[PDB]
């Protein structure tokens, strides 16, 4: 199961 | 900036007559735009291709492959196309590599 | 060794289509298991690995949810890293992402690692704490100091201390009878008169799983490495891989070589020669 990414560099 | 390795080979050790499969393993490039082409006398195949894929050093590898019939006149190859390349990369396939 | 479960991720950016392309796909140690392609109108995580698809809908919609909103935070950083590099608007851009985790002795997580580059040079990295990161270069000093602020790194040592090792341990049960079996190399040596003085031995190792091994050609014991050609591992397209090590030997003297071959899967390493 894949991690969640919202933060933009 | 990384051009493609290329290896054409077949999954089982060919013989003339029995159906086996044939793969064109192209690894090691940069960027992750290509034209990888398994081709049969000249001519290209329907194949089918690999997701997108890299290794720990950042470069892409990506796996072309088809069933087939090996047999004592069909001459196979695969073609790849890739900016870091002047021209396609052929590489024929023999059952001996 | 230690069992992992890996995603990777890469995204480009598409300046003619006005867009940029996402694909992900995860694996457990060397064989793949899932992808997400978003240039299609609905696109979905899909299953790669037979022991995936009896996952219920209730694991595909997380999974597909994850990766649309994964397209759009892939979107932005292809554009932000652009910035960052003042780099013309024209030109097509990759950013990749590629993070997992390994299992301990004691079902735990023995490492977990999560990383990125941009065209292919490190960008940034979660520290070994795995709640500070790393920046290999100067826009990714800017990304530092944005994640520090926002704090995100904490959810992701969550993350990889949690559900990566407890999903890994899933998968492992799962598909146990192809991940957690180590397939030993079918193997054998050809010879190819070659040369007016040389002749070509080829030691084969088909079929085997998972990817690490050790081919090598010996003369009366003593390696040959540096003579021998040795191609990189590759796969056989039914899930195991296959490789091969040659050398060219003084005609008639086969006898004095041999071909070593170590894998894991094996009862025994073993020592071929042309018979």
């Amino acid at each position: 199961k894949m991690n969640t990414q919202f933060t933009a560099v | 900036a990384r051009p493609p390795k290329v290896q054409v080979y077949s999954r089982h050790p060919a013989e003339n007559g029995k159906p086996n499969y044939l793969n064109c393993y192209v690894s090691g490039f940069h960027p992750p735009q290509i034209e990888i082409d398994l081709l049969k006398n000249g001519e290209k195949m329907n194949a089918e291709q690999s997701d997108l894929s890299f290794s720990k050093d950042w470069s892409f590898y990506l796996l072309v492959h088809t069933e087939f019939t090996p047999n004592a006149v069909d001459q196979y190859s695969c073609r790849v196309k890739h900016v870091t390349l002047d021209k396609p990369k052929i590489v024929k396939w023999d059952r001996d590599h | 060794g230690p069992h992992s479960l890996s995603y990777f991720y890469t995204a480009v950016s598409r300046p003619d289509r006005g867009d940029s392309r996402f694909i992900a796909v995860g694996y457990v140690d060397d064989t793949q298991f899932v992808r997400f392609d978003s240039d299609a109108p609905n696109p979905r995580e899909e299953p790669r690995a037979p022991w995936i698809q009896q996952e219920g809908q209730e694991y595909w919609d997380r999974e597909t949810q994850i990766s649309k909103d994964n397209a759009q935070t892939y979107r932005v950083n292809l554009n932000n890293l652009r910035g960052y590099y003042n780099q013309s608007e024209a030109g097509s851009h990759t950013f990749q992402n590629m993070y997992g985790c390994y299992l301990g002795p004691d079902g735990l997580l023995l490492h977990g690692y999560h990383q990125y580059a941009y065209d292919g040079a490190d960008y940034i990295a979660l520290n070994e704490d795995l709640r500070s990161w790393t920046a290999a270069d100067t826009a990714a000093q800017i990304t530092k100091r944005k994640w520090e602020a926002s704090g995100w790194a904490e959810q992701e040592r969550s993350y990889l201390q949690g559900l990566c090792v407890e999903s890994l341990r899933e998968y492992l049960e799962m598909g146990k009878d192809t991940l957690q079996r180590a397939e030993p190399p079918k193997t054998h040596v050809t010879r190819h008169p070659s040369s007016d003085l040389g002749v070509t031995l080829r030691c084969w190792a088909l079929g085997f799983y998972p990817k690490e091994i050790s081919l090598t050609w010996q003369r009366e014991g003593q390696d040959q490495s540096q003579d021998m050609e040795l191609v990189e591992t590759r796969p056989s397209g039914d899930g195991t891989f296959q490789k091969w090590a040659a050398l060219v030997v003084p005609p008639g003297e086969e006898q004095s070589y041999t071909c070593h071959v170590q894998h894991e899967g094996l009862q025994e390493p073993l020592t071929l020669r042309w018979d």
